[PDB]
């Protein structure tokens, strides 16, 4: 009974931290491919762009943290 | 007290009138940094680095640099300085209330005691028993979060008290009835069930809410309750990301401790070496986003209900 | 009875992988407009950000709705 | 019995999902438009405001019909 | 059996999830090129909303086929 | 008795969804044409209106398949 | 074997709606373009109207599929 | 021993829907180049016909392979 | 008998993939065939050529389907 | 012994299904490239059809190992 | 209790691959500009560095959860 | 005796699938630069064509792999 | 047992197939940029390969999966 329950949680939490991942990944592209355009006279605005870059990382939290939680079940 | 204004500075500015933004960022920001950041290996590498801007803040020294174009070093330094050796304390007295972070090799090094290590003082949280720890704590942070908008809110309420626009006073204690008519809702379905002094909670709560909508037909109000029923919970990433740090550094060190088991003649020796290298390099990436995440949440969260629109002054 | 956590637990992944992607798929082209717009747009960088910041509450109520039938369980 | 109620919560989790998907693909062209108009729109911001707060009802549908089949359970 | 209406569930999820989907993604390029015409078409905003809202027969469609299969159940 | 009825609605929904998918993808480059069109071409309202009703025949099938699949049900 | 009749009738599913959303990806840029090209193409309609009407052969052949198949149920 | 069938006739859909998905996307970009080329190819009329008609070779194979299998059922 | 089926949804399968990979390679090879017809009337028999090649893939995935009939 | 034979095949199946998905996909923008670089390069046609031809070495792998999967039969 | 472990071994699969997809589509359009910048940024060399560099971290998260799972053999 | 072969096979063909398809997109987006590039870079042609050899070493990777777990078998 | 290291299998397979669709998505336009750069960036080859070189790092994380999944066989 055990042996389907936690290989099913864990392939559930698999397809919502890669599903994340993935949303991020995407985001991430276009972000930083505008960014590296603009950094040419964006020099001053370098840390301008950095911070946009940083905004997708928080589509990832929320997928290991129910990972996390799935994890403590098991 | 006062040199923590720098971030607050060049943005916040406004047309005068308000109070509150300047002394809310030291009493906030570092905990919440330290509470994220549980390495004491990496605090005390960070106080190392802090050291070494000292040794240039006591020379003029402006030390440019190629790539950012960094000039504005001199004088802001200090202060940058005093920010950062304010958090390191932080971030090491959560790193002692939190796990342990190396050289704990559980399984027969326990440096501090466990019901898997009998002998001294057991460690309080370990991160194992997840079931119950990490749910007191998640109810921990959203106390945390809800009570911040609870100060924020208030303050708008104390805003609109004193100036004669006070009607916008009237849909600010309209969003500490929404907050209170969705809590009681939440207790009603995920909470303990019962609904004895529930009910009173979620009358009082939806008669404010109407009355506030009597005071006039804001077509804007009605759905942003939503947003700021999610800006509640924004604020639970804070776990979740020193969690991810804390298994990083938990699974490196498993992985010296096997490399200096079964090859321990000489997989010591490498494995020093790899296990310390492999902690800098996660941490020259990871740290950059990890230090920018608390004070974004602090900014979008707490400053988007009264001083950000201003057109700064 | 195991199997029931599971297949809750395949649900909880679905739901908060695709409220990600659809919030991540909104914000990239959001913010790749944004970040242009920032060079010579230099006040309406707070327009940018409340733009860019506005469609989370989809994710927001895929955790919601992840969370209550957690509860569920 | 029970084998039902993961079927019906991973149904849950696949309709949200998918609504949050598609309204998010909905909001990534009229944000994105609505920013660029923006510069000599500063007049029309309420207009795009509304324009790009449209599309977000599909989220309604979805968590009312994710609540009523789970008030179901 | 109580398997039965567990399918029926996922099926209905189905449906309504995909048919938002269609209803984003119909409705992501039209806004986007009326959003970028009310700079002149601000007489056009009666077409440019009706245009808009045309497409959510679709979702209609689906949650009415929605609601005859939970009276099924 | 149940087992058939769970799959008859899945795939009913299924069909259906996939149909609302199709119209929606093509409605987005009709309307995106559409409406650029309409700012002068006012009097061709007639046309493009016609030309943006003319893919619902294929969700209209799905509609009656799905009407078919309900009467089996 | 009602189960089986649940098996051919999702069969019945995919074919139609997979048959849809190709019929909707094959109208909707030759319709775009056709829309755009109307204000010169007054005459040109006619034609316009013939081409738009080549994809349904999909639908038409999809429809016949799930016919025969239901005749075979 | 209908296990077999069902599974045989969604055989038979999901290849005859894939074959007009991609019989849709190969219509579909030719149609659109060949509405715009009428304006100035009268002359080139027939030619553009005969390249739009020439995909539908895939959806004979599918037919036909949809068609041995239901002889085999 | 669950291989009979099992086996026809796998030949299916394969079929509709390659059907859907010509289709997509066919899409671009005519769109930039026809439009270069304006010109290219005396260059239309080089430009077939391009058209006929893809049918490759769909002929192998018959064959295929085929070879999977005949073990059935 | 019915088990592993279906497996196989649908395996193989798959295998050479993506295969053809994939040269199709390079081929679309290889021969697109191609054709229009004939209208001059027609001495230089002999040196664009190896770069037609090279992309059919990766379907030789999935036919190769189609057919040492039928060899495992 | 075998299918435990092929479960959580297809899960691990499943999560670095899927993060492995993500971030390669996000070191595409990083790099795909920086090479393009690189030709007048010879200077900016360690400035187009970064930017490759920082969505690596997918990878080490798809690790960390496959090692964990690796663990919980 | 049988499930393990048959789940075995339709792991290396998922695999060679996957990685042919990859491959492919690849090759696509460099030989159509490639191609433009070769009719004046006849000289650079040695140079352009290695980039097209470049993608082989994952499909090259798909294949061993196939090998080495046939030899598992 | 067989079927526990067949399930394996599909995940070794599917891990490293997804690790390779990435890699070669990215690597399609990276190579993209680099031919097009390498016309007058003939002394820039070098940088060229070095970011070539970058993406196919990604695979190997796939690669190690497998290989200590194939030692846990």
């Amino acid at each position: 009974s055990g042996g389907l329950d936690r290989g099913l949680i864990a392939v559930g939490m698999g397809l919502a931290v890669g599903l994340a991942a993935l949303g991020t990944g995407v985001a991430q592209a276009r972000i930083g491919a505008a960014g590296v355009g603009a950094i040419a006279e964006d020099r001053s605005n370098f840390g301008t762009a950095l911070i946009f870059l940083l905004l997708p990382e928080t589509l990832v939290i929320f997928g290991l943290l129910i990972a996390f939680i799935l994890n403590g079940r098991l | 007290a006062k040199p923590f204004e720098l971030l607050v500075s060049f943005l916040n500015t406004p047309k005068y009138g308000t109070f509150d933004p300047t002394p809310v960022v030291p009493v906030f920001f570092p905990f919440w940094f330290g509470m994220i950041v549980g390495d004491i290996g990496y605090a005390l590498l960070f106080y190392l680095v802090g050291r070494w801007l000292s040794g240039y803040v006591k020379r003029n020294e402006p030390l440019v640099i190629d790539l950012f174009a960094l000039k504005l070093k001199p004088q802001v330094i200090g202060k940058l300085v005093h920010i950062l050796n304010w958090m390191v304390f932080w971030t090491v007295v959560w790193g002692v209330i939190y796990g342990e972070f190396f050289g704990t090799f559980l399984e027969h090094l326990g440096v501090f005691g466990t019901p898997e290590h009998p002998g001294l003082i057991p460690i309080l949280i370990h991160r194992i028993d997840t079931a119950k720890t990490a749910n007191l704590l998640i109810l921990l942070s959203v106390a945390f979060g809800v009570v911040l908008v609870f100060f924020g809110l208030a303050l708008r309420a104390y805003l609109g008290l004193k100036h004669r626009h006070m009607a916008h006073f009237w849909e600010g204690v309209g969003y500490l009835g929404g907050l209170v008519g969705v809590l009681a809702l939440a207790a009603s379905y995920l909470g303990n069930l019962q609904a004895g002094w529930l009910q009173g909670l979620m009358y009082l709560g939806f008669g404010v809410f109407l009355l506030a909508v009597l005071m006039s037909r804001i077509w804007l109000m009605i759905p942003e309750i939503f947003t700021q029923a999610g800006h509640i919970l924004s604020h639970i990433r804070i776990y979740a990301v020193g969690a991810a740090g804390g298994i990083l550094a938990g699974l490196l060190t498993d992985v010296g401790f096997a490399l200096a088991e079964r090859l321990g003649l000489l997989g010591v020796l490498l494995g020093l070496l790899v296990a310390g290298v492999l902690h800098l390099l996660i941490l020259l990436l990871t740290t950059l986003g990890h230090m920018l995440q608390p004070i974004r949440l602090l900014w979008v969260e707490f400053f988007t209900k009264f001083g950000f629109y201003e057109e700064n002054g």
